[PDB]
């Protein structure tokens, strides 16, 4: 638990989650179904520009 | 703890059969005849009385009381 | 429903509503309801003797 | 349709000429779409038994009520009190004493 | 009642399909009891931790939402429900590090979902410390 | 044999759909027609094959691993023959001449013959 | 208007009002449980 | 609030349309498919639940000739409704006859 | 790092994202020489794919 092995090599990150997995074939192979109680917490900072002002107001 | 009201699989009301089931096992029936005489044809109803442990008769000895 | 010992008391108040069985299994009216197709065992050759 | 047997709380009847995709619909409507009456809100005053409050409310939910549910209407969204039309009300009160 | 068949493809690697009606009638229903304890110690100075009552809203004569479930002695009561960030034992300690000054160190309910307080035990040791144990239930 | 995306003969093993090796039809779709068609095909199969299978019914029971009579005869004959030849090899080591295999001691020869 | 505690062993009301060590009035048992609240709670039957 | 939504195909004018039925499941879907496939103008008919969390079915109907697929859908609904009416009448008559025959015997 | 762009493992070039149990057994029991379907069940099996982005196709 020093600086090198504890904090430089691999460090903890935020904007992450951890849940039990369960199968669902009805999705495409490049989709994952995130629960609602995790997607309300995890956020993506979307900068406001001309293309999505009306989306971000809603 | 206590007998469930309905059978888990089909849905027949089993929770009233328990006091009759112990009453028929006081009069020396086998379990196989008692479950027939109570009228449980499907075996999902039969496992509700054949496999049930009555813990609440032995949990109520430990409840605080006046 | 429950089972008691002296000193213990249950005093509650229940509200029955109307509901369908799709929402919860306590609204279903049937113990079970099924169907089977009516058989016809038929004999190909005559079965005689033992 | 030929009814072969019937008594209280049971029925058994033959159907000839209907197809599987309609008789299956009659079975599924009987399991999941014929409405009845069952307890939803259990308002509790002074439950001091060993049966926990959640499990007791769940046991009271499963008890069949002999109301004829063609006479009642669906309760709306919310509306926790209810009116004459869309609910019943049952009151349980048991106190246990020594003989 | 276990069928052994392949059904709907949601059961691929060891997963198993349940029944909704069996789950509603009581299959696999489980209670979870947790604990929440608070100690009220007496210091080397003759000063003691104390439990304040519910801090009322004077505007409406109702306690505030963070203290909604408290009894009149600052200790939460059996039967009522707890949500996230409510208090259970309204502890306060001396900041002696002339009159004693108190800061609030309540014992809050951290949790994802609602709970039911089943019993609150209150007892002591011989050192005049008060032990308070709640038994929560989901 | 798949020709112009029409299966003309033969059944789909693991060696034609599974994740084992090449000659996977999804690998053919990946190398010849891009990633999008391989992904669409895998999604369509994962969508379709349980809808067939859960209306066919596919089950295993104790009647499916029970041995017939033709096995219960042959197993008894095989065990009697093998135990006789093992006993003759044991007797040929302990109280006689045992033909030693090259490159090893006599007991290792006995272990190899019994295995 | 006071607080009333149920004794652990003998099931009696004890009414601990003074700053005392916790003790049953009739027995010597030293564990108190609170009574059940008077307010009502609403459960879904699900 | 609308429970019926009609999604047409990409290039075909109204003779290959996909009916999205909100707030149904396999119950109406299978019976309605059975009554549609009896119509000999329907080449393809079959439903699918979109996802089991959702109460939708997508009922694709593809006709042979030039008639739009709304007419086999309407004929399938009306034929299923008339089947249910006739079954209700015959079943109520058989129940009344059974109760009458039982109440006439052993009296 | 997409799923569609990593269908093949870098180790030897054999695919990893492919069908697994109950998708192999379904396709094996679908593609025997024994199975035959009427028009009703064939339409019912084919119509399971008409969902997602394949909802608009004929
Ligand atoms: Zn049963
Ligand atoms: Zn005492």
């Amino acid at each position: 638990q020093g600086r090198f092995r504890g904090n430089l090599s691999g460090k903890r990150v935020d904007f992450s989650g951890r849940t039990v997995i369960s199968p669902d074939p009805n999705l495409r192979i490049d989709e994952v179904a995130v629960p609602v109680h995790v997607a309300k917490i995890l956020t993506f900072p979307e900068k406001v520009n001309k293309a999505n002002i009306n989306f971000l107001r809603k | 703890m206590i007998i469930p009201v309905r059978c888990f699989t089909c849905g027949k009301i089993v929770g009233n059969k328990w006091e009759a089931y112990l009453g028929l096992l006081q009069a020396e029936y086998t379990e196989g005849d008692a479950l027939d005489a109570l009228g449980l044809k499907r075996y999902c109803c039969r496992r509700m009385l054949l496999a049930h442990v009555d813990l609440i008769e032995k949990l109520l000895n430990y409840a605080p009381l006046e | 429903i429950a089972q008691l010992r002296p000193g213990q008391e249950i005093d509650l108040l229940m509200h029955c509503v109307k509901g369908i069985g799709k929402d919860h299994a306590k609204f279903s009216p049937v113990a079970t309801a099924s169907y089977r197709l009516l058989p016809d065992i038929t004999l190909l050759e005559p079965v005689e003797g033992e | 349709v030929d009814v072969v047997h019937m008594d209280e709380n049971s029925l058994e009847f033959d159907m000839v000429g209907i197809d599987a995709a309609i008789a299956n619909a009659f079975r599924r409507i009987l399991l999941a779409e014929v409405p009845t009456m069952a307890v939803e809100k259990v308002l509790v005053y002074n439950n001091t038994s060993i049966v926990q409050d959640e499990i007791l409310a769940h046991r009271l939910g499963l008890i069949p009520i002999h109301a004829d549910p063609r006479l009642f209407e669906y309760r709306n969204q919310g509306d926790e009190e209810g009116t004459e039309i869309d609910t019943l009300q049952f009151r349980l009160q048991v106190r246990c004493t020594r003989n | 009642t276990v069928a052994v068949m392949s059904y709907s493809g949601y059961d691929i690697e060891d997963a198993l399909v349940l029944n909704k009606a069996s789950l509603d009638r009581g299959f696999g229903r489980c209670l979870v009891y947790k604990n929440a304890k608070c100690t009220l110690k007496r210091y080397t100075n003759q000063t003691f931790d104390k439990v304040m009552g519910p801090m009322l809203d004077a505007a409406t004569r109702k306690p505030i939402w963070r203290h909604e479930i408290l009894d009149a002695d600052g200790i939460c009561s059996p039967g009522e429900k707890v949500e996230n960030k409510q208090v259970l034992v309204n502890k306060s300690m001396p900041t002696v590090t002339q009159q004693p000054q108190y800061k609030d160190v309540p014992i809050t309910y951290k949790g994802a979902t609602d709970s039911y307080i089943e019993k609150v035990m209150i007892s002591s040791n011989a050192e005049d410390a008060f032990l308070i144990k709640m038994l929560l239930r989901q | 044999t798949i020709q112009n995306s029409e299966l003309m003969s033969g059944s789909m093993d693991k060696g034609t759909l599974g994740s084992g090796s090449k000659n996977n039809i999804f690998y053919i779709l990946l190398r010849d027609w891009g990633q999008n068609e391989a992904a669409d095909a895998m999604s369509r199969l994962a969508r379709l094959a349980p809808v067939y299978l859960s209306n066919r019914g596919f089950s295993i029971g104790i009647g499916d691993v029970t041995p017939g009579q033709g096995l219960l005869k042959a197993k008894y004959e095989l065990l009697n023959a093998g135990y006789k030849k093992c006993d003759e090899y044991i007797e040929a080591l302990n109280t006689g001449k045992l033909q030693q295999q090259p490159g090893c001691t006599a007991e290792e020869t006995l272990e190899a013959l019994i295995l | 208007q006071p607080m009333i505690y149920i004794c652990g062993e003998c099931h009696t009301e004890n009414e601990i009002k003074s700053r005392d060590p916790i003790r049953c009035r009739e027995c010597g048992y030293r564990i108190m449980y609170k009574k059940r609240t008077k307010r009502l709670v609403v459960f879904d039957a699900r | 609030k609308t429970a019926l939504e009609m999604v047409q195909a990409a290039g075909t004018d109204r003779h290959c349309v996909t009916f999205v039925l909100h707030e149904e499941d396999h119950t109406l879907g299978n019976s309605l498919r059975y009554m549609i496939m009896k119509n000999p103008e329907v080449e393809f008919c079959g439903y699918t639940t979109t996802h089991p969390s959702e109460s939708k079915i997508n009922l694709r109907i593809q006709t042979r000739g030039t008639l739009p697929a709304v007419e086999p859908f309407q004929r399938g609904l009306n034929e299923l409704m008339n089947v249910c009416q006739h079954v209700l009448d015959k079943f109520e008559a058989s129940i009344k006859d059974y109760k009458d025959q039982k109440a006439s015997r052993n009296e | 790092m997409g799923t569609k762009a990593n269908l093949v493992t870098p180790r030897n070039g054999e695919p990893l994202i492919a069908a697994i149990q109950d998708f192999l057994t379904g396709a094996y029991l679908l593609t025997l020489k024994d199975t035959f379907f009427d028009r009703a069940k064939a339409c019912q099996i084919i119509a399971s794919i008409l969902v997602g982005k394949d909802e608009k196709i004929k």
